[PDB]
């Protein structure tokens, strides 16, 4: 048992959450432009989701929506 | 059939683990201080 | 069997026949011993949402605005603590403790103990929700003949096909109550119960209508329990089986007493026993909507 | 005070904050993560438990068959249920206790059950399910036993028995009984408490402790 | 007609000063049929029993009205004086069976027809004939249901 | 670890007549006591 680490059925959710990470990252980059190029936002997302100690409009959205995304992902995992 | 008829919590094991880890931490701190 | 009884070819008849209005007027029945009727068999197929209104907090308003109001109060007190942007930073303090994976948490007194207690409450809530979800996995659409599908089988693009067995009482009931539905169903008749059952199993027939007892027995005996009746209590006119006797026969008087003695002495229950995902996708969509709303708020801010 | 604040932040994860100190921190974090994981597992195991007593499956439950003073249940009076119990000579031991808890009317027995006077009450399924639908504080247990029907009692010399039976059959065929059933029988804080308490405590404290600290500093 | 007081089947309410009761309507708006019914004021024994008039309505009275309309009958609903269904109970000189309650009233000639939630029983059938059962049901257990709390 | 702990928590002192307590209760600190009804098969056995 427990071998369904990835997904039991409808495995597209793992790509959907990655797409959500990508769109929030590009939105943060756009906000930073209207005030850290490619891999900063995704690394911060991995750090806030998988706790490892990683971490004007861009800063606000990073502090606001990343917390909600991480809480939703951990709730789904639980 | 008719004649002959009819949680879990943090136990002492957790306290023992706390004591063991505290002793190990104290021993490691003493070893590092000596080293 | 009724014709056999009427023509004096038999005295008593027990063949699982049901009581009907046109049957009791030509022959005399006894007290029914088993409950039956007209039922519909349909195919049988964590679906409920988790961490949402159906899962818990059906009111769904106060719980989800508690975080907003406490964040607003935190912003107000942080602004009041004067003796960067307070509105855009103090929210992180509250949103950094609702879950235990937040790295950007800057809390430079007893307020630290208070936020630790709040984080303990949040993790207790998360554990309780997880445990409830662990115990919230244990789990009918026709809901009787009054549904529009029965009245309008051709309303949808795929026609809704029913089934019935002729030389019976179900056809009589549908003829006497829904003549148009009876005419529609006469085009999809089955010569026997087994053919209708296998057609339903293979998906040829969306639903099948027959006697309640036989339908329940076949649902119980179906492999994998893939076919079930229409809930419980949505049955049509409920009758019994009884035993058919010629009118004026002197045997019915003691037959009814014997049947009542059997049913009252427990001689029937033993015989009856012997013989018979989506939530994750919705959460992702809601998180995307919340992200868009937060981006708009930040742009306004 | 910083060290104990950091220790509490490690124990309660809210971000509150030579070689010997580092290794002590390593051991403390490794112990705290195990402790919180074990506590979450224990809480999850504790929450999945049937605190209320198990629902009565039916007459085969030994709890009903064996009478006790801590669980009293009986019928209303000498009704059809009493006749059914009398005919089957198998539960005389509970019959003795049932004979001591009779009530004048079924409604009185239901009211007594609502007042917790009677642990259980045996009666017809239709009446009990109607009461459960109308009154949410009462529920029905047991699948089916002593199945029977409701008939129009008439004397033997009445010559309209066949007409009454035919009328009942016609009413069933026309769906009149279904309409009557639909019209008459077919009718319709800890979790909030803890969150309200913690919210109020936090909103009071964030001001109380700050003004206390300001007074102490001044 | 003799009927027993059962809330799901025979709702019993006292009459007003004019001898009638309030007229109500269902959810669909159809009128609720009510009849003038006579019964004892107090069901408990050892009380000043009075045959005061009431209004009794419900499933049983609706079935009775339908049967009377179909068979051109003129019914007269009455309530059980004893307030019980009535069976064979042991009395003084116990070597004797006598029917009381509604069944006793029917067997004494006071009543002519019984319309009530009475189950079909062997003892009942040995002296009273019954038609086809209009409702099929069983017996369940009523237990106080605490609100589900974590 | 959480799943293993959740699964593991779902869970006899004399282990029969061959225990040392029945053979010689005086070798244990507590005064182990065992009894039986006389005039029966147990005493004969
Ligand atoms: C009896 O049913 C068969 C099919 O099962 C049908 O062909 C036949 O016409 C029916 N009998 C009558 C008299 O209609
Ligand atoms: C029974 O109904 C028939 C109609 O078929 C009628 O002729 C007869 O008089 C009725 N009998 C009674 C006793 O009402």
């Amino acid at each position: 048992t427990l071998d369904s680490f990835m997904q039991p059925f409808q495995s597209t959710l793992w790509l959907l959450v990655g797409l959500s990470v990508h769109v929030v990252a590009v939105m943060l980059y756009l906000l930073d432009r209207f005030s850290l190029t490619l891999s900063s936002a995704m690394w911060f997302s991995w750090g806030v989701l998988l706790n490892s100690g990683i971490g004007s409009f861009s800063a606000r959205i990073l502090g606001m929506v990343w917390a909600g995304f991480a809480m939703i992902i951990v709730a789904s995992y639980t | 059939t008719l004649w002959l008829t009819g949680s879990s919590q943090l136990d002492i094991d957790n306290m023992a683990g706390v004591f063991y880890m505290l002793a190990a931490a104290m021993a490691l701190s003493l070893i590092t201080f000596i080293w | 069997m009724i014709g056999e009884v009427v023509y004096q070819r038999a005295v008593m008849a027990v063949g699982s026949l049901t009581i009907n209005e046109e049957r009791s007027e030509v022959v005399d029945f006894s007290v029914p011993f088993v409950e039956t009727g007209i039922s519909v068999m349909v195919s049988r197929s964590v679906s409920p949402s988790a961490f949402l209104e159906p899962f818990s907090a059906s009111v769904w308003v106060m719980m989800f605005v508690m975080l907003l109001i406490v964040s607003a109060i935190a912003v107000f007190v942080f602004e009041y603590f004067s003796p960067s942007f307070t509105i855009g930073k103090a929210i992180w303090l509250l949103w950094g403790l609702v879950f235990n994976n937040s790295v950007p948490v800057q809390n430079p007194t007893t307020s630290k103990i208070m936020v630790s207690v709040w984080a303990f409450f949040a993790v207790i809530f998360l554990a309780s929700y997880t445990a409830n979800l662990a115990a919230f996995m244990i789990q009918d659409q026709v809901t009787g003949l009054s549904d529009k599908k029965f009245q309008r089988p051709h309303d949808y693009s795929p026609p809704f096909r029913f089934g019935t067995v002729p030389n019976g009482s179900t056809e009589r009931n549908i003829r006497n109550n829904y003549p148009y539905m009876h005419q529609y169903m006469t085009k999809f008749n089955q010569k026997g119960v087994e053919d209708a059952l296998v057609s339903l199993k293979t998906g040829k027939l969306d639903a099948f209508i027959y006697d309640a007892a036989v339908l329940n027995y076949k649902a119980g005996r179906d492999e994998g329990c893939k076919l079930v009746t229409i809930g419980s209590g949505y049955i049509f006119a409920t009758t019994g089986y009884g035993i058919a006797l010629q009118k004026g026969s002197p045997w019915k008087r003691q037959i009814d007493l014997a049947l009542l003695q059997f049913v009252g002495d427990g001689e029937m229950e033993e015989l009856e026993t012997l013989w018979l995902d989506i939530d994750n996708m919705a959460g992702v969509f809601y998180m995307l909507a919340a992200a868009m709303a937060l981006s708009l708020i930040t742009f306004i801010w | 005070s910083s060290a104990m604040w950091f220790s509490w932040g490690v124990l309660l994860n809210s971000g509150i904050g030579s070689f010997s100190a580092r290794i002590l921190g390593m051991v403390w974090a490794g112990f705290a993560m195990i402790i919180v994981a074990s506590y979450t597992a224990n809480l999850a195991a504790f929450l999945v438990l049937d605190r209320p007593e198990e629902r009565i499956t039916g007459i085969n439950d030994p709890r009903l068959r064996n009478p006790s003073d801590k669980f009293i249940y009986a019928t209303v009076k000498q009704s059809s249920v009493d006749i059914y119990f009398r005919r089957q000579v198998e539960l005389s031991t509970m019959y003795r206790h049932m004979e001591k808890h009779n009530y004048e009317s079924a409604a009185e027995a239901i009211q007594a059950v609502r007042d917790n006077k009677l642990h259980a009450f045996i009666w017809d399924s239709a009446v009990l399910e109607f009461e459960a639908s109308q009154k949410c504080d009462l529920v029905t247990t047991g699948e089916l036993f002593f199945r029977s029907g409701f008939g129009i009692g008439m004397r033997k010399d009445s010559p309209w028995k066949q007409n009454v039976s035919l009328s009942i059959l016609k009413s069933h065929e026309n769906g009149f009984m279904e309409d009557l059933d639909k019209t008459w029988v077919r009718y319709q804080e800890n979790m909030a408490g803890v969150f309200m308490l913690v919210a109020g405590g936090i909103v009071a404290g964030i001001f109380l402790i700050f003004i206390e600290i300001a007074y102490k500093r001044h | 007609i003799v009927t027993i007081h059962q809330e799901p089947f025979v709702y019993v309410k006292p009459t007003l000063s004019d001898g009638t009761c309030k007229e109500e309507f269902t959810v669909n708006g159809d009128p609720v049929k009510k009849v003038i019914c006579t019964g004892p004021n107090d069901t408990s024994p050892g009380s000043p029993r009075h045959t005061v008039p009431q209004c009794c309505y419900g499933f049983c009275i609706d079935l009775l009205i339908k049967l009377a309309r179909t068979m051109n009958f003129t019914y007269e609903v009455h309530l059980v004086a004893d307030g019980k269904f009535g069976t064979q109970e042991r009395v003084n000189n116990s070597n004797k069976k006598e029917w009381n309650g509604m069944m006793g009233e029917l067997l004494s000639g006071q009543a002519d027809m019984i319309v009530a939630p009475l189950t079909i029983n062997n003892e009942r059938a040995q002296y009273i004939e019954f038609s086809k059962p209009f409702k099929y049901q069983g017996l369940t257990i009523l237990v106080k249901k605490e609100i589900p709390r974590s």
